[PDB]
RNA sequence: AAUAG
């Protein structure tokens, strides 16, 4: 056990023993990263493969080319946390050797005249950071990973569902990373057409001709030859044995059943036959046949034999005729026929065709249409199957070579056509769209390499025009390159991309989860509305590849996915999952990762199979799958076994215990729930959970993770130093690591970033290590909620529907209780009329609202703020405003007059207050810095003074330099005093951060992890709540009606454990308190851990005394119990664990009304329950106006809460009107609410007079429609 | 004038490996900074309003 | 056959 | 786009 883990030891009800462990969470985001940027000397990924990929550049002329050599990345100018500060993009720039090489033209070509090698900007390439995040103008973001559909060909079928008849009509679909789509369909009258890039179909064979295929060739590749002789003045067939198995047969010595078994007389073998001349009739040909003497063709290609045809060759004096082979059966006449309807006749006619239906209304010439066609499928530069749609591709055709091909040839084409055809005949199968062998991983490496190259390809443009000139004596390679267009590519990626996500920041869980997340949509993917079931549905191949529970719930379902616990994408971008090897019907310890192709041919057992000492099977019968389908199999069939439990199941739903108690609808909710959660003052760890918790706190990043091993030397609220051990420095190292934390960080969506220290002075510490928890973590164990005494029982209608009713306890503890940290600004420009100011001198604002202004106009930090208060103090100049006749009268008897300056100021937004915890001001290089902007810029500097002697003193005394830390300051210097870089016509920003402390409430939304969600209506006095014997109430009471209806009966199975673990902990409280002797608190903790036949060997005997000590320390607010999903605690244990704390073994309770004193009627379950507060809060969600803000073109209402908008009244509320007949209300809502001008004003008049009449009017947007109508030319009018 | 200041600017970029600032280029064209803040922020074509 | 004023031009 | 009903 870690130090960490040894502090608090959860108990482990599970029983299979992992030979896997975990991996890291966030591997797909890192190593996609990777092999975008580092450097690959086979140049097969990334920057090196767009590169070659685009280089060399060549002239048209031939006169030069651009060659590349190597690239490099430089420093960033600024850290993560400085690029958050500033708002500007965490990126490294990127430098690229190039050589321009020239060459001579009165010598041959190819020879070297001159070389210009240069280094050149090519952009700047953003940078991910140690957690799997981009830092985007200040923002964290996560680019999601797409499912998309591999490259390569796919045979699909319309499943009888288009023509008038069942006819199943086949198809087959090449499409390649890059380029054109080929389409090979087939009609219902069985004739072959062929599509370019989804256009007029055209007949197969043309894409034959133009590949100088002549008609008897065609007919050769595509059909078998049966054959004829004319021998001895006798009809002459050549048998094939196997076709034979209408006439009299020959072979006199063994005949044949006559027009009326073929294997017993095919034994002894003979190679004649005689035949009728009808037979022939109905044949057709396969040869042209031309006579020397005559000069003409006797038969054609594809041409039906005749008697006069017959006769024709008999006087020709040709003996043999071969024709098609053709059945109704496993052969057709479908080439032929497609030949039939086909009337191109050569190369030429064929690309002129294309050449139409390609460019219609373009005059067709020879070179053009040959352009045409090498460009389409035949151009690395236009065309590329890349590597994987090239390996797919080979797979389905069975193709053994061209491995590193690009583009499609004759074979390939030839190929998909014969298997088309095949499919068509009966032999072979339609392709599963929705199989995870068929659809692909596509990560932010790709994405990033393809808008890299899309920007390569811009330049290459320019550059070859430029190139193609000839004046180059004074060019160099750095005035051939723009980095614009490539950085335009990159910035577009990686900030306006839909996969480009805002990310989720609630809580480490969410993060982790945004991180492994896949989605169908995005560029080259589906679309919401054009997604159909099919996609949406749970595959057979989505076992331990994709969760089947976790998936949006709305329009999304189904095509966004969370990678599972332990799937892995392999080299090409398919799913992998981990099995254990069956070898000699013993299960080995050894890993296999297998994806979706691979994982049919084997019978795979499951990780619930009873296992023998020996590490063979039990059960002679053993519950397996094999193609996709589950069954009981012999043992010595089976080869191979899952490694987990918890392998089909994602992280957020890993996370639910007794999740095989819960329906699968329930368990989604509760899976997308619990990354809603919101980080609360005092982080507690969940008593009942899964196990899972250490890894996601661990590979979230939120922790301070021990880098090396060592003693704690120092511990502060902000700031941890640990002396490293001696075995483990770098010779020549100070021998210190230091730990800065974050300390009140506003995240994505306004919440509280906090690191807590969890480490004493002097305390050892080893690798990995927790030295402080961050948001949502416990020592080490994400804590996303709180443990609460839950009743289930109805209250007076208080927890009516999933209402939650809520002692006021919870309220006075602060237990749902969490801080907010807003960011205002303010922003002060530049005007035609002169520059806005920021100064305390507000005018029309009393010395009230300017106490907590400081000189400079900006708000002291520490400032208990309320709504309409002043934060930073602004005014903008105005101009001549006209005076009514009456404001002059009035300014004549009394004079004041002074309206210079217009007050727009920053204020603190209606219903809320907080603490301002901290200001920023950024000021325009150029422009006068305030006296308070001076303030913080000395701060800042001194600061930094401090911060570097303490680490100076502290390594230099682990050690036991002055030019190094010079420069070192010196640049910390130069950061700080530098002007910052602000949008243009902009002069001042100052930004004010808010702390609120947001307290529970009725509206606030609270849930569990089963997909028990509620609303709390109403927070209970303490002596109105149900209560036990002892006087303890409860906390909450949640209503059993929504237990059996939804089918989660693993929130009653949480309860009754957590009851049980909380007496336990109480025990432990009790033996603590009575200072009882060590022996006894060794007893009761090794009776404890030893209850039920688990996998868990915990001796306390080998824990020191002031181990013991901690550990009983921490047991006291209740034992953490561990119930992994699958492998959980039986209903046995959970009662010998309530016998052991002496509580009933039913987890039934007998409570008493608080406001009666009277008992209730029957036993409650009374237990304790993880309970989550959701970010949907009724502060945030309270909206109210009468009359704001209107729209310029509609003059209707604006919309939104930050506009302070109003709402919608749609069509179906104006139904609804219409119904009840309310037509005033009606005419209300339309008119004088909404946008008649006049008619609002008067209402408003009105209703201050107290009249309450309305005089309605036109709407304005109908005065609008009428405009637009009459813009189009059409007389719309309004007649009397 | 602005065409001409983006030839500059680009030269400039290549040539540093970063944006040029304003006075910088202010001294290459050898007209005021004043100028090519008032160039810089007139050269911007105006935006859509059907943009999301 | 086309619509394309480009191509009536060409 | 994501999220809630």
């Amino acid at each position: 056990y870690s130090y960490t883990e040894k502090k608090r030891i959860r108990k482990d009800f599970g029983t299979r023993p992992q030979v896997l462990d975990i991996p890291y969470l966030l591997s797909i985001q890192l190593d996609s990263f990777e092999k975008f940027i580092e450097q690959d000397p086979e140049g097969q990924y990334g920057l090196e493969a767009a590169f070659r990929s685009v280089f060399p550049i060549q002239s048209y002329n031939g006169n030069s080319e651009l060659q590349y050599v190597s690239y490099r990345l430089g420093e960033p100018v600024f850290d993560v946390k400085e690029c958050q500060i500033r708002g500007v993009t965490y990126s490294k720039p990127l430098r690229v050797k190039l050589r321009l090489v020239i060459f001579d033209k009165d010598a041959p070509a190819g020879t070297v005249k001159d070389i210009k090698e240069q280094e050149v900007y090519m952009g700047e390439i953003p940078l991910m950071t140690e957690n799997g995040t981009f830092v985007i103008n200040g923002t964290e973001r996560v680019i999601v990973s797409q499912l998309h559909r591999s490259p390569g060909v796919f045979f699909d079928s319309d499943k009888g569902k288009t023509h008038s008849s069942g006819k199943v009509l086949y198809n087959a679909r090449i499409i390649p990373y890059r380029g054109s789509w080929l389409d090979f369909e087939f009609d219902p009258k069985d004739n072959l057409y062929v599509r370019i890039d989804r256009r007029r179909k055209l007949p197969a064979s043309i894409i034959l001709r133009v590949l100088g295929k002549t008609s008897a060739e065609i007919l050769d590749i595509f059909f078998e030859k049966v054959n004829f002789e004319v021998k001895d003045q006798t009809l002459m067939m050549e048998l094939v044995p196997e076709r034979l198995r209408t006439f009299d047969i020959e072979a006199d010595g063994k005949v044949y059943v006559e027009k009326g078994h073929i294997r017993q007389l095919e034994k002894d073998g003979v190679n004649f036959i005689e035949v009728p001349v009808e037979y022939i009739v109905g044949k057709v040909s396969a040869k042209d046949y031309v006579n020397e003497a005559t000069g003409e063709l006797i038969i054609t290609a594809n041409q039906e034999i005749s008697l006069e045809a017959l006769a024709n060759l008999s006087q020709a004096g040709y003996k043999k005729l071969e024709v098609l082979f053709t059945n109704d059966l496993d052969h057709g006449p479908f080439m032929s026929e497609t030949l039939r309807v086909d009337s191109t006749t050569d190369r030429i006619s064929a690309l002129v065709e294309i050449y139409r239906m390609m460019r219609p209304g373009e005059p067709p010439t020879k070179e053009a249409a040959e352009s045409l066609f090498e460009s389409l499928f035949f151009s690395a530069e236009r065309y590329d199957l890349s590597t994987v749609g090239r390996m797919k591709f080979n797979s389905s055709i069975g193709r053994e070579d061209a491995e590193e091909q690009g583009t499609l040839d004759e074979v390939d084409i030839i190929e998909v056509m014969k298997k088309l055809i095949s499919i068509r005949n009966g032999k072979g199968e339609v392709d599963d769209i929705d199989h995870l062998g068929n659809r692909r991983i596509r990560s932010v490496g790709e994405m990033a390499e393809n808008q890299f190259r899309v920007g390569l390809v811009r330049v290459e443009r320019a550059v070859k025009e430029r190139l193609s000139l000839g004046d180059l004596d004074n060019v160099m390679p750095q005035d051939l390159i723009n980095a614009k267009p490539i950085s335009a590519a990159v910035k577009e990626f990686f900030g306006s991309s839909q996969l480009s996500q805002f990310m989720d920041q609630n809580n480490p869980l969410s993060e982790v989860t945004h991180k492994r997340r896949i989605s169908a949509l995005g560029p080259g993917g589906l679309t919401r509305e054009r997604a159909g079931f099919e996609v949406r549905d749970v595959h057979v191949t989505h076992y331990g590849r994709l969760c089947p529970i976790e998936t949006p719930e709305g329009p999304n379902i189904g095509l966004i996915n969370s990678l599972s616990a332990f799937a892995r994408c392999n080299e090409y971008g398919f799913l992998e999952t981990p099995y254990r090897r069956v070898v000699n019907g013993v299960v080995t310890d050894e890993v296999d990762y297998l994806s979706a192709i691979e994982e049919g041919q084997f019978v795979i057992a499951q990780a619930n199979a009873k296992l023998t000492e020996e590490g063979g099977f039990a059960d002679e019968l053993v519950t397996a799958r094999q193609k996709g389908e589950s069954g009981l199999h012999p043992r010595e069939h089976v080869d191979y076994m899952d490694v987990a439990t918890n392998q089909v199941v994602s992280i957020a739903a890993s996370l639910i215990p007794f999740l095989e108690h819960d329906d699968a609808n329930r368990a989604l909710m509760g899976a997308n729930m619990q990354r809603q959660a919101v980080p609360t003052l005092r982080s507690e760890k969940p008593l009942v959970g899964t196990g899972i918790e250490r890894n996601v706190a661990v590979d979230s990043g939120v922790t301070a993770v021990a880098k090396r091993g060592g003693v704690i030397q120092s511990v502060d609220a902000s700031r941890i130093v640990v002396k490293v051990n001696e075995e483990e420095l770098i010779p020549g190292e100070a021998g210190i690591d230091i730990y800065n934390l974050t300390k009140y960080t506003r995240s994505n969506q306004n919440t509280c970033i906090n690191q807590r220290p969890c480490v004493m002075p002097g305390e050892p510490v080893a690798r990995g290590d927790v030295l402080a928890d961050g948001p949502s973590t416990d020592l080490g164990e994400l804590a996303l909620g709180q443990n609460m005494r839950i009743a289930f029982m109805p209250w007076n209608g208080y927890n009516f529907e999933d209402s939650i009713l809520v002692s006021e306890r919870v309220v006075q503890d602060d237990r749902f209780t969490t801080i907010h940290i807003q960011e205002l600004s303010c922003v002060a420009r530049d005007t035609k009329l002169g520059a806005e100011e920021i100064t305390a001198d507000i005018p029309n604002v009393g010395e009230a609202a300017l106490s907590k202004l400081d000189e400079s106009g900006i708000v002291y930090i520490g400032a208990e703020v309320k709504g309409g208060d002043i934060l930073v103090g602004k005014v903008t100049p105005k101009g001549e405003t006209q005076l009514t006749p009456e404001e002059k009268l009035l300014r004549a008897i009394f004079g004041e007059k002074a309206s210079d300056v217009k007050d727009t100021s920053l204020r603190v937004p209606n219903s809320v207050a907080g603490t301002v915890i901290d200001v920023q001001v950024f000021t325009r290089d150029g422009v006068e810095k305030d006296k308070r902007a001076l303030e913080i810029e000395q701060m800042q500097l001194k600061e930094a003074k401090k911060d570097l002697t303490e680490e100076f003193q502290i390594l230099e005394g682990g050690l036991l330099l002055k030019a190094d830390f010079d420069k070192k300051f010196e640049a910390k210097r130069r950061k700080i005093t530098q002007g910052d870089d602000l949008a243009p016509g902009v002069l001042k920003i100052v930004k004010v951060y808010l702390a609120v402390k947001r307290r529970i409430q009725p509206g606030d939304k609270m849930a569990g992890r089963h997909g028990n969600k509620g609303v709390i209506s109403k927070i209970n006095p303490v002596e109105d709540m149900p209560y036990d014997e002892n006087g303890q109430p409860v906390d909450i009471v949640l209503n059993p009606l929504g237990v059996p209806s939804r089918m989660n009966i693993g929130q009653i199975l949480e309860v009754h454990l957590g009851l049980a673990a909380k007496g336990i902990g109480d025990k432990i409280n009790q033996m603590i308190k009575e200072q009882q002797e060590l022996a006894k608190l060794r007893e009761f903790l090794q009776k404890v851990y030893d209850l039920g036949d688990t996998r868990q060997r915990v001796d306390i005997s080998e824990l020191s005394d002031e181990d013991v000590r901690t550990l009983a320390h921490n047991l006291r607010a209740g034992l953490p119990v561990a119930t992994p999903v699958f492998d959980g605690a039986p209903e046995s244990s959970i009662k010998a664990m309530l016998e052991l704390a002496d509580l009933p073994a039913s987890g039934q309770l007998t409570l008493f009304d608080g406001r009666t004193g009277d008992a209730f009627e029957r036993p409650v379950t009374v237990g304790y329950m993880y309970m989550l507060k959701l970010n949907h809060l009724v502060d945030d969600k309270m909206h109210a106006r009468s009359t704001g803000s209107y729209s310029l073109v509609t003059q209707q209402p604006l919309g939104g809460k930050a506009q302070f908008g109003g709402q919608r009244f749609g069509e179906m509320e104006v139904w609804a009107l219409e119904a009840y007949g309310a037509a005033y209300t009606l005419q209300e809502m339309l008119t004088v609410k909404s946008d008649d001008v006049n008619g609002r004003t008067k209402m408003y008049k009105n209703i201050v007079d107290g009249n309450h009449a309305m005089e309605p009017g036109m709407p304005e947007s109908f005065n609008v429609l009428l405009k637009e109508i009459r813009s189009l030319g059409i007389n719309i009018e309004l007649e009397d | 004038t602005i065409n001409k200041l983006n030839r500059i600017s680009r030269q400039m970029l290549q040539e540093m490996g970063r944006e040029p600032l304003p006075e910088e280029l202010a001294e290459r064209m050898q007209m005021p900074e004043d100028k090519i803040r008032k160039v810089l922020k007139i050269a911007k074509e105006p935006i859509s309003m059907e943009t999301p | 056959r086309t619509t394309d004023p480009v191509r009536m031009y060409m």
